[PDB]
């Protein structure tokens, strides 16, 4: 979207995958769906450096809304779980140097039964303008036909343009039309920054394994479109939580890096790990994540379940993500040529590397002919960062 | 149900060995392809070349129970 | 098999899942299938306490033999991984106090081609007697029919009866006898120690779902098989490995001390988390695994993405597994009433209940009205330890 924002990928934090529609707060109140919750959260991305490493986008996700509208037709947060408002939140948010997000569904109901703003576009964009919301993450369940889908995300787009306030639109547009119809993602870049492409993911490595095969077969369709203003959505970053290893979650963090991902942190930052905060916060990382020539990287091969993926990054400088696939075994060696990488051009006719994860130490520079040998762990990913000629003529 | 976990893990452990009979699959689905009469045989075929390599690369990391789930033989 | 063996499950180390089949020791040799790593694995599995938690069967997986047999048509070692010989490494096993497995195969070939024992059962079966071995794990590659399955099972096993050395028999039989037909279990009780059920384990959170589903699947043909001298393996331990959660862990931990389950560790003793060497040597846990009844525990319940498993133990004792198989979301809690455990009767009138995974804490006593509540987090297990009107002086 022409809006002048996510001219890099936007990153923050969402609450769907940890804490889901918990609205129990009699008997689950630190952990159900209240503006508590995202204060103590708001709270912690500034204690804690989230605000300091990039994360800025506190934003909220299905289950805050009233089951009713006002009578003046206006949407409404529930008045157990958010007492005081959306808009006292957003100026608390506002006030710790954050920003902060809402969500709402293009459809008669959102996807958990809350409604939604069919019929309302124009209002709902102005309660979110009203209330100072400036990201949007607008979903697409309970839609009946496809053309009152394109409708109302259209619709929603140049409403949010029409209110005059910087706002980020996050698209569920081609999550639910991928079954019967292949998107033509410049309109969608055209009228979102950023959308979701895959289905929801979960606290597992089977999701992280679907939607990087997916990602990597439609690679021809998506990643040209990927640039400043329009990313590719994988949905959250689920680092931090119960089901995955720690070289999964480094899998996760590396590949959220090559394909400019938005980081959208979903755990508690109450109760994280510390190895999992400094995953999260690595800053070579992010810097690969938050590069501002803004190209999304792709995979460049496969095979004896094998994953290279390259991302061009600014500078004459690459970024190489090595993934061992065989869930079996240890630490398989592997062994490229680096004159394959980037184009021929990323080491001609030197480079250096620099190995990022899953720890950070370099590797001496490697001329054109040469060939890079590195180990990979089992349902890992090595991430390296490789420079060329542009460098002092101190080493 | 049982019958269709028993079927999707034979299928699943034939590739977990990596002998690379995808290929094998591949071709016996288009076979299938021509069950459908002249008219969508190559409609089939057309739409079986590409969204296969995928399609079972999705149901690799799927449980076989969940594909059974899935495709409405148990749930 | 009445051979005064496996009275409790087996405990030790298998490397077939960390290791593989690595023969390239000129390029790896730290990680390649050589005597060097069986002895550097009994000489931690004494230092670290792993012989003392109870682990002490140091066994070797497929990829040890020559490629051809020697002029006497006995089994040989590779040369060059194994300079010294089988009979010199158990000798270095049983001077650490460890004991020694060592695989084989009933077909002409083992499953990664090198030389199986069919038509060679007595000949390989005192070649390992006088090794020095006291664990055979019997394959089933490259079978032809299922006659020739059973027949050579219980051919290895009355050679290995002949041999007179007290060995453990592990057997593959009903593992390869299932894709064909219904595999009649007190025969495999009669012929075997330990029987691998399903197909083998990887380092995935899917393969201990899959695992466990066909074991909660088939539990009224397998459970009360179970006892001592004969158990179900469902596969080697992956704990300390690269792809699973500290809650799958836990769950695996949990439910193969359930099951009463082979403690075979597939790892790397040499890079081990502590964490991981503190899961895998849980007294409470072991002791639960390690139970003299012998009766092997069944899942009780299945719904809402919940499992709760149960297994009788000795002294009037029980052990509750509660899995959250919700693999999305925060912790789920979980009220169930005791009176629905262990048959009515584990906490008629009262019980004390200690929870031992993730973490040991003691949750107090229970009446028999009462309702246990707890939180699971999720892909883990709530573990817990139940005793009746069965104690005195620790009922204050
Ligand atoms: C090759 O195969 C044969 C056939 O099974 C094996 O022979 C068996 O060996 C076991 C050895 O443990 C024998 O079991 C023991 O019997 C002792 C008493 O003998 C008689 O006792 C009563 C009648 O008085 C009968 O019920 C019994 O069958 C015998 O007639 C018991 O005292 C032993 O108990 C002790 O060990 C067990 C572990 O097995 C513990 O759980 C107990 O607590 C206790 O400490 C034991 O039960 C068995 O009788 C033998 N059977 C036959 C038919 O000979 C060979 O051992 C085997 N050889 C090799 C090398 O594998
Ligand atoms: C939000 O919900 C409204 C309607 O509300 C809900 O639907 C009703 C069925 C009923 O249950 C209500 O109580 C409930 O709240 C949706 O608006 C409907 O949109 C459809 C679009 O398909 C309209 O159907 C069309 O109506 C035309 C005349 O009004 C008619 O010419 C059309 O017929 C043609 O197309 C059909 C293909 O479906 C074909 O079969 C025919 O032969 C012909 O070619 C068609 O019937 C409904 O009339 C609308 N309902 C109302 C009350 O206006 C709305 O789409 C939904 N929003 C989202 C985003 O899902
Ligand atoms: C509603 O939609 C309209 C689109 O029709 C949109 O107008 C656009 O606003 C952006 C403001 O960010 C304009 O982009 C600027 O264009 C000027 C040239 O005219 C440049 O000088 C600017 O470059 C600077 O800023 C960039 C960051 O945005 C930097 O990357 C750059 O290096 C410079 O520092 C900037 O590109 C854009 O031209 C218009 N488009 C049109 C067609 O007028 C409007 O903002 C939307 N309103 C809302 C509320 O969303
Ligand atoms: C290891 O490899 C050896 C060598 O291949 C293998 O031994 C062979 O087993 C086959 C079993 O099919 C034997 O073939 C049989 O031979 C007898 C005569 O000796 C025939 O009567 C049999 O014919 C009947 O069965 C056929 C089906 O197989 C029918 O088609 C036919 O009409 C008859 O009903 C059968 O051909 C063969 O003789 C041996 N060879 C030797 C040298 O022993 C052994 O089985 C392999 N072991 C394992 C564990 O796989
Ligand atoms: C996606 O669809 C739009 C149509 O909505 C295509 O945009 C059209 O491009 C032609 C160029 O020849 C213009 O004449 C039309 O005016 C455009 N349509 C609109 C509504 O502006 C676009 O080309 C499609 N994307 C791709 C990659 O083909
Ligand atoms: C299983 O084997 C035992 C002894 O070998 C026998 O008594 C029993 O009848 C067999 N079961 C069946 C179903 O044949």
């Amino acid at each position: 979207l022409d809006n002048g924002l996510a001219r890099t990928p936007t990153m923050g934090w969402l609450h769907w995958e940890r804490f889901m529609c918990n609205l129990d707060c009699q008997e689950e109140p630190d952990s159900c769906i209240s503006e508590k919750l995202f204060m103590e959260m708001a709270e912690l991305m500034v204690s804690e450096g989230w605000k300091d490493a990039g994360y800025e986008y506190l934003c909220i996700d299905d289950c805050w809304m009233a089951p009713q509208r006002d009578s003046e037709g206006r949407l409404q947060a529930d008045p157990q779980r958010f007492p005081h408002g959306i808009r006292q939140l957003a100026n608390y948010v506002h006030s710790k140097g954050l920003k902060l997000g809402i969500y709402a569904d293009v459809g008669n109901k959102t996807c958990a039964g809350f409604p939604g703003s069919f019929g309302y576009y124009d209002i709902d964009a102005q309660t979110f303008a009203d209330w100072g919301v400036d990201l949007l993450k607008f979903a697409g369940c309970y839609c009946d036909s496809l053309e009152n889908l394109a409708d109302g995300y259209k619709h929603m787009s140049l409403a949010l343009n029409r209110t005059g306030r910087s706002i980020v639109y996050s698209c569920e547009w081609p999550l639910y039309m991928w079954p019967f119809q292949k998107p033509n993602y410049t309109e969608i870049r055209q009228y979102c920054n950023h959308w979701r492409n895959f289905a929801d993911i979960d606290d597992s490595w089977k999701s992280i394994k679907s939607i990087l095969d997916w990602t990597s077969f439609n690679q021809e369709r998506i990643v040209d479109v990927a640039g400043p203003g329009g990313w590719n959505d994988p949905d959250m970053l689920v680092i931090g939580n119960f089901g995955l290893s720690w070289n999964q979650q480094v899998t996760q963090m590396a590949l959220w890096a090559i394909m400019a991902a938005p980081l959208f942190m979903s755990n508690d930052l109450r109760h994280i790990s510390p190895q999992a905060k400094a995953l999260l916060q690595d800053k070579d990382v992010i810097a690969i994540n938050q590069d501002p020539l803004g190209k999304q990287g792709y995979q460049l091969r496969q095979g004896d379940n094998f994953e290279v993926w390259e991302r061009p990054l600014s500078g004459l400088a690459w970024a190489v993500a090595m993934i061992n696939r065989q869930e079996i075994g240890g630490p398989r060696s592997y062994t490229i040529a680096v004159a394959s990488l980037g184009k021929g051009v990323a080491c001609n006719p030197a480079c250096f590397i620099t190995q990022l994860l899953p720890v950070k130490r370099k590797l001496g520079f490697y001329e054109w002919t040469s060939r890079l040998r590195s180990h990979i762990n089992p349902t890992g990913t090595v991430l390296l960062q490789l420079e060329n000629t542009m460098q002092m003529s101190l080493k | 149900c049982q019958d269709c976990i028993q079927m999707v893990t034979d299928i699943q452990t034939a590739v977990r060995t990596n002998s690379t009979f995808v290929q094998a699959l591949v071709e016996h689905v288009k076979e299938e392809c021509d069950r459908l009469g002249p008219g969508m045989a190559d409609i089939c075929k057309n739409y079986i070349s590409q969204y296969s390599e995928i399609a079972i690369q999705m149901m690799m990391h799927m449980q076989p129970k969940e594909i059974c789930a899935l495709v409405g033989f148990c749930d």
